[PDB]
């Protein structure tokens, strides 16, 4: 998000940023051998 | 003057993945010397046979 | 077209016991 | 034997834009959008 | 590809008043049907 205003003289800005980010991984893995 | 922005970015990237593999076999055998038997019912996987 | 895609349905009971009967399936079309 | 294979790709790309100006006084509003749809799928089935 | 732009404008006067407008909405989409389906048997009998 950005704002401003300007116009004797003022001016204003506010300005916010957001970053969230997630990985989640999983791995799995099965061996069954059997001789006989 | 005046301005504002508002900006956004949502991104998904899901994924799976999955394989089973499975592989059986009984070679059977009756008759025959005791060593042939066990060099013979021995599943070679590249030759089945 | 990959035709496994419409996957067929299982075989239809034998048609009789013996002397031959035959079985059949469509496919999910 | 037999070794079904399944290759599948949707790809969407879908953009808006929207740009206004008013005067008389001044104002303007931009808004833009992108979106995306991916899919990619494989499956295969090998039997033997 | 799909498109759909258009630009509209207006200046009317008596004191002035003006607007001006674009909006340019638009599509794209793509599929790819890849796909592979090889079979086959062996019988052998022999006596």
């Amino acid at each position: 998000m950005a704002s401003k205003s300007g116009f004797i003289s003022s001016q204003s800005d506010r300005g916010k940023h957001y970053i969230r980010r997630t990985k989640r991984f999983s791995h799995t893995k099965s061996v069954f051998l059997h001789a006989r | 003057s005046s301005h504002g922005c508002k900006e956004l970015e949502n991104a998904l990237k899901a994924a799976s993945g999955t394989q089973n593999n499975v592989l059986r076999g009984e070679p059977f055998i009756r008759g025959g010397g005791a060593g042939f038997i066990s060099g013979l019912s021995y599943l070679e996987l590249d030759n089945p046979a | 077209c990959f035709c496994d895609h419409y996957a067929w349905t299982q075989w239809t009971s034998c048609s009789k016991t013996c002397n031959s009967g035959t079985q059949s399936r469509h496919r999910q079309i | 034997f037999y070794n079904s294979t399944w290759s599948y790709v949707k790809h969407t790309s879908t953009e808006h834009t929207s740009s206004s100006r008013k005067r008389s006084f001044r104002s303007s509003s931009s808004s833009s959008r992108s979106y995306t749809s991916h899919t990619n799928e494989i499956h295969k089935g090998k039997s033997y | 590809e799909a498109k759909h732009c258009v630009r509209i404008e207006t200046k009317k006067r008596v004191a002035k008043k003006t607007k001006v407008e674009h909006r340019c909405t638009t599509n794209k989409l793509s599929e790819k049907h890849e796909g592979s389906f090889i079979q086959g048997a062996e019988k052998s009998i022999s006596l």
